[PDB]
DNA sequence: GCCGCGTCAGA
DNA sequence: TCTGACGCGGC
DNA sequence: TAGGATTTATCCGCAATGGAAGCAAGG
DNA sequence: CCTTGCTTCCATTGCGGATAAATCCTACTTTTTTATT
């Protein structure tokens, strides 16, 4: 059919416009690939991990590419295998990374970005003041739902005795539910579209321009939510997902030291404490132990999520803050400022400038050794053209050798290939300027005494970095666009 | 008058080059790293 | 308020708004919780598949379909006493049970009295409230289904409806009796009028199995739950009157890797066990007990959530009296002990104390600022090791591109057998068993063949490439 | 022990001393550093001090 | 402006559409770019994040900082040629 | 997204909808069982089968149909139990054995309720005949040609269990290692579970 | 299992083991260079699982794919100096060996 | 210092280095700008593609290039899945979209 | 967890190159860049080079 | 020896002779018409059916089982992938493939004109629409051919035969799979005169 | 409606 | 720190 | 910041069978 | 030049004590804490 087609289109990383959303509790289910049941993260004596864990095989894929955990399956035979002892799948372990677990929350728990972001999103659509809903949150105060037939205002908070004088009235016809469970009743039992008539006719009529900016605020708002399609209940978690535990490792350090990212401490409390709500709730608990541990809970989601935006629980032993998902992507030094940008690049170096005056304006002094490194590929390519070495292999011992014929070799391929030079503060673009290597003894990048003043250069320390264009077109690039006999005016 | 970028008679030549400007070269960029290269040479 | 997030904080508020307890209310509360589960005992003891389940399963285990201690705690005023406890019950069950013909429910109360000698264990006594549940859930759907048939399709009043189905629910008196009033709803009491017969039916057969009317177990269920609200609310205000006391034993543990709250959350779990498991009558202070389940708890949870790599809690036995020990040798020696001392001063084999020292090295995180605290964490210094060197790939290749051009040169059955007797660009390699089978000659011939063509290539100027290709 | 092994040897004043000099040594001795426990920081200190 | 062009091309469809200029610092202006990666990528993106998620938004990538972060050919220079060419494909077969 | 737990739109009472839950259970894999509303599958999971046809099976990324295809893939996915043979010879065989017993069989058993009365007689009478010209074979292994439960039988007991809403009660020779072999499978746990409560209904 | 020190390393000529003494260290004053072993060191190493081709590597030439991986310490590339002394601790139960 | 190829991070891809081959230069956002600033796109893309994050990229791009056959596959920087991880790991739905 | 330890100690005879930085003691910095030949410096009547 | 009853053009028998080239295995060709079949073949095929395989203890019918037993025993070179995923894919696509395009050919010659050629204008836009798949791998979802192609490439065989020919788009990537498959010697080996003609 | 104040982001 | 912005509140 | 006491499950070493060598003898 | 065929000799999975691991239970009394540039 057509639909073979449809799914191959699926298969193509090739898209356009990334979207974004909140994320529904059967959306994340179905992101995951098995649910997290226990704080284990390995095991203590033979560190596979355990079942079910932060790290579990069967959840998130195989520790050791293709063979279970159990070890029964290894052979080449079995690629697709799911084992029965371990559930795991026989798959690459790359798969470690992309898997996604969650955890079924026992009581529902307010996403803290959409809580405690200024503009508080939850208030600002319940219309209801942050102080009064974290009021609520916390267990302070119940908050009334539906009054019914009464005199009880939909979003009428009480306090404790207020709420029993009330039942002491009326037992019925009227629901007062108290924390995050009660921000969600209200949420779900809301209306988009008639309050967004409603406001819209108060925002034509009432002329005073607080009303009026908060009105538009408010519908604006209201209308975002009615197009987006996202339900308001989704803001209030019930489901959480757990990130691969490839990203979160707890790699081994030589002599039993063991590295660990500290999403890992946040969500062994998460867990911990959702289990121990579990517990409670078999157990049938005195209510306020229930509301203290639900309360303890909603600490520990938020302290996963946003670390500091509260109390700031800070790691064990370590009197440093734990570093949160949003302490992840956030950040200059964080993902997004210092990964998805700013990377760092291989077939580079680095070394100290001098200034070999004898060179032409598109030449640049590179040391032997140093570009006997950076190319090394296109030796290995070359050598094994010119039959000089059986296999790359022959290669590598050749140019680890440094053979005699290795240099000519490297005088062949750098003959017109250009590299980069960019010194360390780049100011303007042309603190990276393409040049042609001269192959050079010694260990000094030799630069060209004429765009000294481009790179704002001196001779008293600075060093530079080199970076080799790989492709035809990078190096046509760099002959074209950023050679140095092209940048004479400035373009400021 | 354009929508989504300046037309390159609207913007002018100044360059390294000297002609007019090329379609898809990126001035805002090269316009932010001219304001801002100078400065940490000179404050007052 | 004060508009406070610290959870500490809220807590400790919300605790003290109870007061504590004199140790004569302490037994005062102790004696209501009593009042309600010797009261659900006995509620559950009316129910007859109670005595008939006891009977059942001292005579399963006299057959071992049970065992011995899972059945009895012990009798409020042994093989012999169990036996003859036993016949006591199968006497007092027969003369009371076949007189149904009242006299009956008194005899029925005589023997939840004889019941009430007995303590089983709480899990067959689990089963027992489990069975009772059941059983009302069976009276539950019953009325649910029963009134929506005859409200809904029937479109009877709820009033009406229940002033005659309800209280029999076996005998169809309701039925016959409201369509001779002649009511509208009385006549739509025809539609629905099979399956509610049926369903009243299944009822009775149920009642069946209780002897008693479905009013009758209805009053038993109901004692049952409000003896079970006693028990529930005399032990919230004892749990509640004794946070105080979880809150100063956790104090001690503070820093050994949970949090505050964590800490007294298991000891709030540990004084709810207390309190199911606490007797007044040994005139020990509550306190004194409590106390013990409480700090149970707290270690035993210390020791499940507080490493990241958990150990279990024999391990973590071992590590504290090892530095208990190696805390007294090294106050005591001065310098320090080294592991042969500690295992003197221990008993274990001087390698055990070594596995032990090399646990407990806790993981450091991976965010802890590399010196001087700069632009970097040990986070970036720990290279990935799964990977394989892009040079190592490429040589893996070009050792696939050798090999298939090796196999060029032997015959076509011979590159045939060697691929498929090694794996080679196919699924598994085979044994040569199966190369044979496939290839028509079932013989050690194949293994010799194998052998040929590892000479031929093994020769001269087809090895020496591989000769030269040695890797 | 632990207190005062922690100030030795994790500590902002705690340093490896410099040594490539007998000048480089003795004036790493001298040295009169505002940093460390109770003092400024690099980036909040301030153009006046 | 191209809503105007629009109810303006047809003038049954819009008898009315009038603005007022609007200026922001840079900061500000940044912070309300069209397209959500360009903004978290440099602003506060806690901010940015939550807005962006309680409104849906699509970011059609339409710019040199995006691009970058998903790794692509640059609109600019020499990639636009290519970039030009791949929305002629887009908008047609 | 493909969702989860990997559910299968199991038709309430179409035999394939049987037999691939009759695996499932003996691989005791965890999954969803949807149902389809009798014979029209949910408007809605066209979405992923063009065929519109039950039973249907998808883990997260593989839609399948054909119950034929679903199994080997069961089979082939979890291992063990193992529910064919090993060699190549058995497992050709034992293939062939389910394209004849569903060529020959279930297309009666498709037009006894699909033909007229005179159809339905005479291929309730000519299915008899033939299980019962089967008959002395099943005594052989204590499954059908198999020391051990195997696929074939997935062929069998969703047959053998609709014999009464064919009306077929087995009398004449051989109607002894037949219910005998019925007690086998249809007692097996595995088939147990595999059962709807409209399965069971055709039993007492 | 414990790690060796031995000059036992596989696959490096007599040219890379010249300079070890017959324990495994280095002879005090060898002037080395980079990649030179100073101290040869084994690790066990287990679960090989090699490539088809490799098996048929190991086939065709007999040769025996150890189990000890080579660990050795070697001089860092470029700098290329004398050695002029060698420490040795071990922790007491170890059996010392010659060096030592 | 210098580098072709050598050990990678953990977490996200890239290099990195103790081991006398060393990361190689970061190529911040500073240079990121100057290469927007000439024309050069492909330059910048394998700059942040193939020389540092794209797994699978990366050793095509070495094979071709011991191959004598310059050429590039872009695919899409390990880094940014590990963003998406993150994202999707709050309560936030992001995805690609075609 | 360690059994023994082993420490090699080099010694590096490290002569100046073009690219080591040098300075006087008034903050005159500087790398230097040739290593010239004696015949080639400056040199005063006594023939001595600088 | 193994025999197998082969139809002259059957489609099922066309497959069914290409596994056997690629497997490249000796067997008793024999040639049958379903008018008087050979004697032997009705008295161990009770169905009476082509194409149909013997080996020495063994019968079997239904080419699709055919195929499977035969890469089930002679394994090189494999025409099944290992992950049961891919597996089950490709066994789906082999199903696919016939239910809805054999009961095309069927059209095309056991029905009326009118049914025929509305079903060859439905597969050839089928056909051009899904062309660009093979426009990307080399073979029908894969980098090796399989036994989706062996369902395949005979149906495409006789498409002259079916008076389909192709548009400008995709007759390229209908040519270019082609002379992929049309080149592979075993495809050819695996031909008869009976089907020469038709292309 | 207009001013003081707390809160957060950012270097 | 400190600076700015800004909800948020008091006058 | 315990520990005995109970009870079970997991692992480590032992041996029994199937595959593959090793002659060893006819094609 | 071959081309089977009979011994033999080693990995591979039931099959076993030894250890690890999990559960349970204690009775004088002990009751709002901690925690911090
Ligand atoms: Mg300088
Ligand atoms: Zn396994
Ligand atoms: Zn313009």
């Amino acid at each position: 059919d057509l639909l073979k087609f449809l799914k191959a289109q699926t298969k193509t990383e090739e898209f356009d416009a990334i979207k974004i959303a909140l994320a529904s509790p059967d959306m994340i289910r179905s992101w995951s690939f098995g649910e997290v049941k226990k704080p284990e993260t390995i095991n203590y004596r033979t560190f596979k991990p355990e079942r079910d864990g932060l790290f579990c095989a069967r959840i998130f894929g195989p520790v050791k590419d293709y063979e279970c955990l159990c070890g029964k399956y290894k052979r080449l035979k079995h690629r697709g295998v799911i084992c029965e002892k371990c559930g795991v799948e026989v798959t690459q372990t790359k798969v470690r990374r992309e898997r996604m677990g969650h955890i079924e929350l026992a009581s529902p728990t307010a996403h803290i970005w959409f809580l405690k972001s200024l503009p508080s999103r939850i208030g600002l659509l319940l219309d209801m003041p942050l102080r009064d809903i974290e009021r609520v949150l916390y267990f302070e105060s119940y908050v009334v739902i539906e009054g019914g037939m009464t005199n009880l205002e939909r979003q009428q908070i009480l306090t404790e005795e207020q709420y029993l004088d009330a039942l002491e009235e009326f037992g019925d016809e009227f629901d007062a539910k108290m924390g995050a469970e009660a921000i969600q009743a209200l949420l779900k039992s809301m209306d988009l579209e008639q309050e967004c008539e409603q406001l819209r006719e108060e925002l034509n009529e009432t002329n005073s321009e607080t009303k009026r900016k908060k009105l538009t605020k408010r519908i604006k708002l209201l209308e975002a939510f009615v197009q987006s399609g996202n339900k308001p209940e989704w803001m209030i978690l019930t489901v959480l997902p757990v990130l691969p535990p490839d990203l979160r490792p707890l790699v081994p350090l030589d002599g039993g030291r063991f590295a660990t990212s500290d999403l890992n401490d946040l969500y062994r409390r998460v867990i911990n404490r959702n289990n121990r709500l579990k517990r409670l709730l078999d157990l049938a608990a005195p209510d306020i132990i229930v509301r203290n541990e639900k309360r303890m809970l909603q600490e520990a989601v938020d302290a996963l999520l946003d670390n500091g935006r509260r109390g700031r629980a800070i790691t064990g032993s370590n009197k440093r803050p734990l570093k949160s998902l949003a302490d992840m992507i956030k950040g200059k030094q964080g993902r997004f400022r210092q990964n998805l940008l700013g990377k760092r690049v291989d077939y580079s170096g680095r070394s100290v400038i001098t200034v070999g005056p004898y060179l032409r304006l598109h030449q640049c002094g590179l040391p032997k050794k140093m570009a006997l490194e950076l190319f090394k590929p296109f030796i290995y390519g070359k050598l094994e053209l010119r039959g000089l070495a059986t296999t790359i292999k022959a290669a590598k011992k050749m140019v680890e050798r440094e053979e005699a014929v290795v240099w000519d070799i490297l005088d062949e391929v750098i003959r017109e290939h250009p590299v980069l030079l960019n010194r360390a503060p780049t100011l303007h673009r042309l603190g990276i300027q393409a040049f042609e290597p001269v192959l050079i003894e010694g260990k000094a990048i030799q630069l060209h005494p004429l765009v000294c003043a481009a790179y704002n250069a001196d001779f008293d320390g600075d060093q530079m970095a080199v970076h080799v264009p790989l492709t035809l077109e990078a190096q046509l690039e760099a002959r074209a666009l950023m050679m140095s006999t092209n940048n004479i005016l400035s373009p400021a | 008058d354009t929508d989504f970028g300046v037309c390159a008679h609207c913007y002018g030549r100044d360059l390294a080059r000297g002609h007019i400007i090329n379609k898809g070269e990126a001035i805002g960029v090269i316009a932010a790293q001219s304001i801002g290269e100078p400065g940490t040479q000179l404050t007052m | 308020i004060g508009r406070t997030t610290d959870p500490v904080r809220m807590y400790m508020r919300e605790m003290g708004t109870v007061e504590l307890l004199t140790r004569e209310g302490e037994i005062d509360i102790a004696k209501r919780i009593e009042d309600g589960i010797n009261q659900v005992q006995c509620s559950v003891a009316e129910y007859p598949e109670a005595i008939t389940y006891l009977l059942e399963q001292y005579d399963r285990v006299e057959a071992e379909e049970a065992r011995l201690s899972d059945l009895i705690t012990g009798f409020v005023d042994d093989p012999e006493l169990a036996r003859e406890k036993f016949a006591e019950l199968r006497a007092q069950y027969v003369v009371t049970r076949d007189t149904i013909k009242a006299t009956a429910q008194e005899e029925i109360l005589k023997l939840s009295e004889v019941f009430k000698q007995f303590r089983l264990v709480p899990k067959q006594f689990d089963y027992l409230v489990n069975s009772m549940r059941v059983m009302m859930d069976r009276v539950r759907t019953q009325e649910r289904l029963i009134m929506k048939l005859c409200v809904e399709q029937c479109k009877m009043p709820k009033k009406n409806f229940i002033t005659l189905f309800t209280g029999n629910e076996t005998s169809d008196t309701w039925f016959n009796a409201a369509i001779a009033m002649n009511k509208p709803w009385s006549e739509k009491l025809h539609d629905v009028s099979e399956e509610v017969h049926r369903a009243l039916q299944k009822l009775q057969q149920i009642e069946e199995e209780t002897g008693l009317t479905i009013e009758q177990v209805k009053d038993i269920n109901r004692r049952m739950s409000i003896g079970e609200a006693k028990a529930r609310r005399a032990k919230k205000e004892m749990v509640e009157a004794n946070l105080r006391l979880v809150i100063s034993i956790a104090k001690k543990y503070t820093n050994r890797g949970l949090q505050f709250l964590d800490l007294i959350q298991e000891g709030n779990i540990g004084l709810m066990k207390a309190v199911d498991k606490f007797e007044y009558r040994r005139g020990y202070k509550f306190s004194t007990y409590a106390t013990w389940w409480i700090r149970q708890a707290i270690t035993r949870s210390i020791a499940d959530q507080a490493r990241t790599i958990r150990i279990p809690v024999h391990m973590i036995e071992t590590i504290n009296k090892l530095n208990r020990i190696s805390r007294q040798m090294l106050q005591e020696m001065g310098r320090e002990p080294t592991p042969e001392e500690l295992a003197e001063r221990m008993l274990m084999p001087e390698d055990k104390i070594r596995k032990v020292l090399k646990i407990a090295k806790e993981p450091i995180s991976m965010e802890t600022p590399i010196g001087d605290d700069e632009d970097s964490h040990l986070g970036d210094f720990i290279e990935d090791t799964t990977l394989e060197l892009p040079l190592d790939s490429a040589t893996t290749e070009s050792l696939r591109a050798a090999t298939h051009d090796v196999l060029a040169g032997l015959t076509a059955r011979e590159a045939k057998v060697l691929r498929m007797r090694f794996g080679i660009d196919m699924n598994t390699d085979y044994t040569l068993e199966e190369v044979g089978k496939q290839f028509d000659v079932t013989r050690e011939r194949i293994r010799q063949i194998e052998a040929k063509a590892l000479r031929k290539l093994r020769h001269p100027s087809r090895s020496e490439v591989l000769r030269s290709f040695l890797d | 022990s632990a207190a005062v092994k922690e100030f030795f040897g994790s500590s902002q004043l705690s340093q490896f001393m410099d040594q490539n000099n007998p000048l480089s040594e003795i004036t790493h001795k001298r040295r009169i550093s505002a940093l460390g426990p109770g003092g400024l920081t690099r980036e909040r200190a301030g153009f006046e001090v | 402006r191209v809503k105007i062009a629009n109810r303006e091309l047809e003038a049954n469809g819009k008898v009315g559409a009038t603005y007022s200029r609007d200026l922001l610092g840079i900061t500000k202006a940044s912070l309300a770019t069209e397209s959500f990666i360009s903004a978290a990528s440099f602003q506060e993106t806690t901010r940015v994040l939550t807005e962006a998620a309680v409104a849906g938004k699509r970011d059609e990538l339409r710019g040199l900082k995006e691009n970058v972060i998903v790794g692509r050919l640059i609109p600019a220079g020499t990639g636009y040629a290519y970039h030009q060419d791949r929305m002629r494909r887009r908008a047609a077969g | 997204n493909k969702r989860s737990v990997m559910t299968l739109f199991s038709g309430p009472t179409d035999i394939y909808s049987h037999q691939v839950r009759i695996v499932l259970a003996e691989k005791g894999v965890s999954f969803e069982i949807e149902h389809v509303e009798k014979d029209n599958p949910p408007q809605d999971l066209i979405d992923l089968n063009p065929n519109q046809s039950v039973p249907t099976l998808v883990d997260r990324e593989l839609t399948l149909w054909e119950s034929r295809i679903i199994m080997e893939y069961l089979d082939e996915r979890f291992p063990h139990p193992p529910l064919m043979p090993v060699y190549p010879v058995a497992r050709g065989e034992s293939r062939l054995y389910m394209h004849r017993i569903e060529k020959d069989w279930y297309t009666l058993m498709n037009t006894i309720i699909n033909g007229s009365a005179s159809e339905a007689d005479a291929a309730r009478k000519q299915l008899r005949e033939e299980l019962l010209a089967i008959a002395p074979v099943f005594g052989q292994k204590p499954y059908f040609l198999s020391d051990e439960f195997s696929l074939v039988d997935c062929y069998l007991a969703p047959l053998l269990w609709r014999l009464p809403q064919l009306g077929i009660e087995f009398s004449g020779p051989g109607a002894k290692e037949l219910k005998g072999y019925m007690t086998r499978v249809f007692e097996r746990d595995s088939f147990l579970a595999s059962l709807t409560e409209a399965e069971r209904e055709m039993r007492l | 299992g414990p790690e060796e020190i031995t000059a036992d390393i596989p696959n490096v000529g007599e040219a890379a083991l010249s300079k070890l003494d017959e324990s495994g260290i280095v002879y005090i004053g060898a002037e080395v260079t980079g990649g030179d072993i100073l101290v040869g060191k084994v690790t066990p190493k287990g679960e090989t699982q090699l490539t088809p081709e490799e098996k048929l590597l190991r086939a065709i030439f007999g040769e025996k794919a150890s189990d000890v991986k080579d660990s050795s310490l070697r001089v860092p590339n470029g700098v290329s100096g004398t050695v002029i002394d060698v420490q040795v601790f071990t922790r007491d139960g170890v059996e010392k060996d010659k060096r030592a | 210092h210098a580098r072709s190829t050598g050990s990678y991070s953990l977490v996200t891809q890239q290099p990195l280095g103790g081991k006398a081959q060393f990361g190689g230069q970061r190529f911040g956002e500073m240079e990121v700008w100057a290469l927007e600033a000439y024309g050069a796109a492909y330059t910048l893309q394998e700059m942040l593609t193939v020389k540092s994050d794209d797994v699978n990229g990366r050793t095509k791009m070495y094979k071709n290039i011991v191959d004598g056959n310059h050429q590039m596959e872009p695919g899409m920087p390990e880094s940014f899945n590990v963003l998406l991880k993150e994202i999707r790991s709050l309560g936030i739905n992001i995805e690609l979209e075609d | 967890g360690v059994l023994k330890i082993v420490k090699v100690y080099l010694a590096v005879k490290r002569r100046i190159q073009p690219g080591d930085k040098m300075a006087g003691r008034h903050g005159n910095k500087g790398v230097i860049s040739k290593i010239n030949p004696i015949e080639d410096m400056p040199y005063d009547e006594n023939g001595t080079p600088v």
